[PDB]
């Protein structure tokens, strides 16, 4: 009857990860998707996840996780389980460095759960590439992923552009795992 | 993960129809702790459900942040749970390490076998889960 | 919601007076993105676990609890006592916008528990509102 797939969609404050679900959900026909779930806080930041559950029998539950550096404890319940991750780097300059810490508090909470980056499907999503002072991508890429080993792709969230591609591309990892 | 098919499954339904006889309670559920449904029955009697899916991961990310309290302060766990509304109520308990039974009632239905019937209901889809993982 | 000046002394006294009241070891009065708005330790327990930690968790468990609420056609459900084997945990609506967390032991009277943690609680709330 029916697989069921969690992903999780991980990075920075404001990068975009609440977004991406809500692009999805909004295209995603009645007939292939439940509800959308969302607990945020007064000025929709989100504060323990967001969940949109939909069809591709195979299930996927998709979660978005609180970004901000002093909602670690909930970050860390939202990853168990989890079978592919989505990392939605942000683009504006003064954002990458924020980047980078997010990676790296990635790295630390799968090895709580005896994981490394090797052992989870991984899809480096650079968004926001609409900004005037945008970063290059392979820079901002050079500095999330140094050795390349996962792979890229460029979105708009707040316009759709990019938002599907990805989740079809870690989507196909999980399944090729299986 | 956690297969759950097959004589497993039969055996957990048959658990939970049980479970809503001699209750009162109107929706049971066996879910995992990553929020996923593995098994669920209605009251005949009761009105359509909320979204399964949405009950579902409330009460798993319930029950996966009080568990992290019960770590941070020391503990192996807290007891089963109880909410309580004016009318509606959940019982949320484990059925071993990795899921949960969950009982929505209202009410009509006596908490004291809820309870009862709510704990006895957990240990037997552990001892299901237990030959499934 | 911030607490300071002569509100926040009010507070930190409702606390203190709690503490003593029940024999708990913290207590906390959280606002519901999870800051610790004010709080005390007993002299006599050991260094606690982390409050911004302990604060975050509880943050984030009420926002689900108040969606499932919400989600059975209900307001709230009423304060929770979780006990384990010794550890235990008070939590309370201090109004709209905050909670009052008690984190006790088993010398801790549990009937003492509930009824400061109660008044507390509204105590707080009492504060909060009169500090907008
Ligand atoms: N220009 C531009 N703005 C975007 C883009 N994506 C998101 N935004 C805006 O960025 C803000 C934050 O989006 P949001 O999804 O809430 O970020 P998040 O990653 O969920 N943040 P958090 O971890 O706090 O919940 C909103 O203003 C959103 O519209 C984008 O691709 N381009
Ligand atoms: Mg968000």
């Amino acid at each position: 009857r029916e697989i069921n797939f969690k992903i999780v969609y991980y990075g920075p404050g404001l990068s975009g990860k609440t977004t991406n679900l809500k692009w999805i959900y909004s295209k995603v026909p009645e007939g292939r998707k439940g509800e959308m779930v969302s607990l945020a806080t007064e000025d929709e930041r989100t504060l323990f996840f967001d969940f949109l559950p939909l069809d591709i029998k195979t299930r996927f539950h998709l979660y978005t996780v609180p970004g901000q550096v002093f909602y670690n404890a909930s970050r860390k319940l939202i990853l168990r389980g989890v079978d592919g991750i989505v990392f939605v780097a942000d683009s504006a300059p003064n954002r990458l460095r924020a980047n980078a810490e997010s990676m790296r508090n990635m790295r630390e909470n799968l090895a709580e759960y005896g994981l490394t980056l090797d052992d989870v499907p991984i899809v480096i999503q650079v968004n926001k590439r609409d900004l005037p002072d945008a970063l290059p991508v392979e820079m901002v890429r050079a500095v999330v992923d140094p050795e390349g080993k996962f792979p890229v792709l460029e979105a708009v969230a707040t316009e759709g552009k990019g938002v599907f591609e990805t989740l079809k591309e870690v989507s196909r990892l999980v399944l090729a795992r299986v | 993960s956690l297969v759950l098919y097959g004589a497993p499954y039969a055996a957990a339904v048959e658990v939970l129809e049980e479970t809503l006889r001699e209750t009162g309670a109107r929706y049971a559920l066996l879910i995992d702790r990553k929020g996923f449904v593995l098994a669920h029955k209605e009251a005949l009697w009761a009105p359509k459900p909320p979204p399964l899916d949405t009950l579902a991961t409330l009460v798993a990310s319930n029950a996966a942040a009080t568990q992290a309290l019960a770590k941070l302060l020391g503990e192996a766990r807290f007891q089963e749970e109880v909410h309580q509304g004016e009318r509606m109520g959940l019982y949320v308990d484990e059925a071993g390490e990795h899921a949960l039974l969950v009982l929505v009632f209202d009410e009509t239905a006596p908490l004291g076998k809820v309870k009862l019937h709510g704990k006895a209901a957990a240990a037997a889809l552990a001892a299901i889960a237990e030959e499934a993982l």
